[PDB]
């Protein structure tokens, strides 16, 4: 997944 | 950031530290003497705002307070898309050796471009430093960043990193300053969890596509 380095979208 | 190393003292003298109850959650980048960009998904109702800092624990440091920001308008729309907020300081700031606002690229970002990338995130041990780190990440295509970022890359982001050196901005860098041969192109704004990975670079704010918005806030 990806994150706001927050939103995570799981991918 | 992942496998950089602490930066030369005062050698980023834009960076700000965007602090809450004096704990770091984000980083910004002074744009102007009364002016700090950030990422949107670091806006706060008001901001203390370290500038000059070196350590988070200094001759010339101020802290200051900001209670006026404002998000892009489309942040969001699509998700994680158009990633940045101008922070607008209570008192403008007279530039000094150590706090001194940067430029924004008039370019925008092309596969090769050498870029540094500072904050006070994560490091690859997992802890949290306290001096601010410093690493090289280089640009790579928009093909690179829309296949890797699928479904969700869009113009107002771009990639940097993803070496085999696995440096790379982590959590805590966001809002922070990419600058690519000496100017400001990004904001540190999203990246694959975990962060380092071989490979993998990290998503940034494609400023050069905001100028126009970020200098018609500022002279409104």
């Amino acid at each position: 997944g990806f994150c706001q380095r927050p939103i995570c979208f799981p991918n | 950031i992942i496998n950089g190393e602490d930066c030369s003292p005062h050698s980023q003298p834009w960076q700000a530290a965007l602090v809450m109850e004096n704990e770091l959650f984000c980083s910004g980048v002074l744009v102007h003497p009364q002016w700090v960009l950030s990422a949107a998904h670091c806006f706060q109702n008001s901001y203390t705002i370290g500038l000059g800092l070196h350590s988070l624990e200094e001759p010339g440091s101020q802290m200051v307070e900001a209670s006026l920001s404002v998000r892009h308008p489309e942040y969001n729309r699509p998700l994680l898309a158009n990633d940045l907020m101008l922070i607008k300081l209570d008192e403008s700031v007279s530039e000094s050796d150590t706090i001194r606002s940067i430029s924004i690229a008039s370019q925008c970002p092309t596969a090769g471009n050498s870029c540094l990338v500072s904050g006070w995130g994560l490091l690859a041990n997992g802890r949290m430093p306290t001096v601010l780190q410093c690493v090289n990440v280089s640009v790579v295509s928009e093909e690179v960043c829309s296949k890797l970022y699928d479904p969700l890359y869009h113009p107002s982001m771009f990639c940097a990193g993803g070496g085999q050196d696995q440096k790379d901005s982590c959590n805590g860098d966001s809002g922070g300053p990419l600058i690519c041969n000496g100017y400001l192109q990004g904001l540190v704004s999203f990246g694959k969890a975990p962060c380092g990975q071989v490979g993998v670079p990290g998503v940034y704010t494609n400023l050069c596509k905001f100028t126009e918005w970020i200098e018609k806030t500022v002279q409104a």
